[PDB]
RNA sequence: GGUACACGAAAAACCUUACCUAGACUUGACAUCCUUGGCAAAAUUAUGGAAACAUAAUGGAGGUUAACCGAGUGACAGGU
RNA sequence: CAAACGUGCUACAAUGGCCAAUACAAACAGUCGCCAGCUUGUAAAAGUGAGCAAAUCUGUAAAGUUGGUCUCAGUUCGGAUUGAGGGCUGCAAUUCGUCCUCAUGAAGUCGGAAUCACUAGUAAUCGCGAAUCAGCUAUGUCGCGGUGAAUACGUUCUCG
């Protein structure tokens, strides 16, 4: 559409094309939404530039989408530059908080790599 | 064209350090265990 | 998520040493025990000697380590490499 | 005459059932060989808890008994009462089993 | 091993068209213990077919519903290797029943819309004999054509 | 002259009035209007049906008073105390409501949860291998 | 290790979250009811003897 | 194997805990029997302390030793 | 923690997602507790604070009914993972507590060979309570109720 470079759906409504950009959410949207006034359920092709710019305003007060990215890029590199056992744990894509890795805990690991169980012959 | 900085942490956590720093200092043993009290009995004929 | 009218939390008695040990120019490694005390802003500049479980790493806290627990910057564990079963 | 205490509320309970009948029975049987008007002695709900133990000492704890405990309870309100039956009622003796919360 | 033949529980009238078909094929689209929502779906589905076929929603039923039940069923019987199949005549109990479930699978698997048009279109399409249900019932008969041979042999 | 009955089902009592009245039966649930008391799906009929197959024109005023169980439960218990409120209105009627098994109580109420089943006759998955 | 577990359990701790319950008669520590302060295995050997009272058998 | 695998465990941060690394103890944290006295154990405040534990304090309910507080003392206690 | 298996939860959806209004339970538990109402807070919760030693007071029933919207998309599905800010318990939440808010949005569109349970208030499903417990991704265990099915012709095969 026109909101910096997210292209929002133009056959959408309002509050779920604000999810659509990074940085912001459907809570967070609905904030911005009620606080410029614009009511919702209204199609964004529908639209006239009066709200095309009073979004922009507070999406820019708000924090900015890209910034994020690095933001959180920062953050990781500025818990691994302490030398943190979590930025450790993080380190090597492995839970970062107290999930449990024996037999779970595969969405950060990605597809599984089957190697050779050990043989029983019996005792 | 840099608008110097406002990040740099601290300031805000600082605040909570001297809260705990505070609570540190004063705390006083007031160690106890309990709440209600009284009315605990399995009465009787009154003198039976 | 540790409350705000709690505030920080350090033993005490890590705090008193390094109130002694930072006046004292001489500062040596400081072997404490306590994995539990959360770095405070005095703390910067000395350097500790935290109970891994056996032996007592060497951590130099810096201005940017603030914040975090004590014990969070030294390890428990340790695995490197499994071996195939079979 | 006097009464020194209105709407005397006894209230009945013990882990048995058949001496709980017999202490109403004694109750009453006094209370009307003095001038009481009784209301009547009423049956409460009995509470009634659970408490389920694995047979077993080690292992299977899909083997696991069960214990009951009831409560039954009993309500008996006292209009007048006075020294004539308020004596009598010194006498009474109730089984250990049941037990009494007298409200006055 | 049983001997002993198990008791039916009633049927009961359907509540609107008094055709207790009618609560057979509601229990049949019934999912995680709706009854409400099942009848809902169903009824408006009649609505529906008023709205398309300008004619009466229980004789509309019937003729697809009649119109799906098999006549032969196909008994599977392994002796050696693979099983040959003995044809023999469905019970109108089961004739009833088996149709209702066919109509109701079928159903849960059309690329059209919610469910409500769905299943309507389901039950109008097999009204003129040309649907899945239809050929669900065509394959089983030729099967059982196909082999008549067996018929005499059953167990 | 009224008639009172006294149906259960599902640990739900019922306290049905039945007056005389040549103005419109008015059925009415617990000083609710039946379509809003009830979801009104279609539940409704159920109850009348001992009420329908001999008559409803007899215009008798329910007074129903139901306290406990859900909606359905609700419902058999009231058609269980409409036929016992029938039963002092013409013993003749019993008879042919005998017949239809409307004069019975259903008997069915939901079992207990058993120790090591994960239900009241379910059982956990077995597992051989 | 169960005597001085026992003993230990009785004196007080030094912290309120340090004081847990462990079974009257013998030393078991975990499976205890504080309703009645006696483990499960010692609760059936009691209960069928009677020194409970009220406790019965339960047929629900 | 069926008759183990949301099992013992109806609650592993400390405690639980039986494991490892360390800092401490030896008729012992708990008990009896014996010669012998009771004019305490607690709890808590100080200092050193990771805390065990030490050195100083209010010296403690009570009942004259009942229970326990001890000394001496070898049989022994103790072992998940 | 390179991996494998068992038992469950959540899903892959319009028999549904979200929002608003709203009707109907049983059982059990409760004075270091249940906590009504009120005030503050986007919320977990905090403060005030009655009532209840209990058929009295407290522990919001949800599915269900109606209305609005989505219009079949890896989506207003699905919630994992991750970052930040908060609340509670507790000396103490990093190893290793959970809850709330915000941010992100893995896989997954009905699951191969082969397997499990169930004969009516049963299967399926929706909530509620208790035990151990200061607190606890118990989705576990033991209980309670709401809605509520389909099928059994027969012993030829299969297991005991
Ligand atoms: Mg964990
Ligand atoms: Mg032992
Ligand atoms: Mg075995
Ligand atoms: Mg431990
Ligand atoms: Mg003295
Ligand atoms: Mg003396
Ligand atoms: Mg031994
Ligand atoms: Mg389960
Ligand atoms: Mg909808
Ligand atoms: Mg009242
Ligand atoms: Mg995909
Ligand atoms: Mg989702
Ligand atoms: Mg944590
Ligand atoms: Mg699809
Ligand atoms: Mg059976
Ligand atoms: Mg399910
Ligand atoms: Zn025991």
């Amino acid at each position: 559409a026109r909101i910096l470079g997210i292209d929002i759906p133009n056959q959408k409504r309002i509050e779920i094309a604000l999810t659509y950009i990074f940085g912001i959410g459907l809570s967070r949207s609905q904030a911005i939404l009620k606080q410029a006034n614009i009511n919702p359920d209204k199609r964004v092709k529908d639209l006239t530039e009066e709200e095309f710019v009073a979004i922009r305003n507070v999406a820019s007060a708000y924090k900015i989408e890209g910034d994020l990215r690095r933001e959180i890029a920062l953050n990781i590199k500025h818990l691994s530059e302490i030398g943190a056992w979590r930025g450790l744990r993080h380190r090597k894509n492995l839970p970062v908080r107290g999930q449990r890795t024996r037999t779970n805990a595969r969405t950060r690991k990605g597809p599984r790599k089957t190697v050779a169980n050990k043989k029983i012959e019996s005792k | 064209l840099t608008k110097q900085t406002v990040h740099g942490r601290a300031e805000k956590l600082s605040g909570k350090f001297n809260a705990g720093k505070a609570f540190l200092e004063n705390k006083t043993p007031k160690k106890a265990k309990g709440k209600t009290e009284e009315y605990t009995k399995h009465r009787s004929l009154n003198e039976l | 998520s540790r409350s705000a009218k709690k505030g920080a939390f350090v033993d005490a008695h890590l705090l008193k040493k390094v109130i002694d040990m930072n006046k004292q120019e001489k500062k040596r490694p400081i072997k404490t025990w306590s994995r539990r005390s959360t770095i405070f802003p005095e703390f910067v500049g000395n350097t500790f000697a935290v109970h891994n479980g056996k032996t007592f790493i060497n951590v130099y806290v810096t201005d940017d380590m603030v914040g975090h627990k004590l014990g969070e910057f030294s390890p428990t564990r340790n695995f490197k490499q499994h071996t195939a079963n079979r | 005459n006097a009464v020194k205490y209105p709407e005397l509320k006894i209230k009945l309970e013990s882990y048995d059932s058949t001496l709980l009948d017999l202490t109403t029975k004694k109750i009453v049987e006094v209370v009307k060989g003095v001038d009481v008007k009784i209301k009547g002695p009423l049956p409460l709900p009995t509470k009634k808890e659970v408490i389920t133990i694995i047979r077993s000492p080690h292992v299977d704890k899909a083997s696991r008994e069960q214990f009951e405990k009831n409560r039954h309870k009993r309500l008996m309100i006292l209009v007048d009462v006075n020294q004539g039956a308020i004596d009598s009622l010194k006498r009474i003796k109730i089984p250990v089993g049941v037990t009494l919360r007298f409200s006055k | 091993m049983r001997k002993n033949r198990a008791p039916k529980r009633t049927v009961l009238p359907d509540p609107v068209f008094n055709n207790t078909l009618v609560t057979r094929i509601i229990n049949v689209i019934m999912e995680d213990g709706k009854k409400g929502l099942a009848q809902r779906i169903l009824y408006g589905a009649f609505d529906l077919i008023e709205q398309r076929t300008k004619e009466k929603p229980l004789t509309v039923f019937e003729r697809a519903v009649g119109n799906v039940m098999p006549r032969l069923e196909l008994r599977v019987r392994r002796i050696a290797g693979s099983n040959y199949q003995v044809p023999t005549e469905v019970p109108q109990d089961r004739k009833i029943a088996l149709a209702l479930r066919w109509i109701a699978m079928f159903a849960r698997k059309r690329h059209e819309k919610t469910m409500l048009e769905k299943i309507a279109n389901e039950i109008i399409d097999a009204s003129n004999n040309t649907g899945a249900a239809i050929k669900k019932k065509d394959d089983t008969h030729k099967m059982a054509e196909a082999n008549k041979a067996f018929a005499h042999m059953r167990w | 002259q009224s008639y009172y009955g006294l149906g259960r089902r599902k640990s739900s009592s019922a306290k049905v009035y039945l007056t005389p009245t040549q103005d419109k039966g008015k059925i009415t649930v617990n000083r609710r209007d039946p379509s809003e008391y009830f979801p009104n799906k279609l539940v409704i009929q159920d109850m009348e049906q001992p009420l329908d197959l001999t008559d409803l024109k007899k215009n008798f005023d329910i007074n129903v008073v139901v306290k406990g169980g859900g909606f359905t439960g609700q419902a058999g218990a009231i058609r269980l105390g409409i036929v016992r409120a029938l039963l002092q209105f013409n013993p003749e009627l019993k008879k042919i409501l005998k017949s239809k098994k409307l004069t019975t109580r259903d008997k069915r109420v939901k079992e207990r949860k058993k120790f090591g089943l994960y239900g009241a006759r379910r059982a956990p998955q077995f597992t051989k291998r | 290790a169960k005597k001085s577990l026992k003993v230990k359990q009785t004196r007080i701790p030094k912290f309120a979250v340090r004081a847990y319950t462990r079974c009257q008669r013998c030393g078991r520590a975990r499976a205890v009811l504080s309703h009645f302060g006696v483990c499960r295995l010692c609760f059936r050997e009691l209960a069928y003897a009677g020194a409970i009272p009220g406790v019965k058998k339960a047929s629900w």
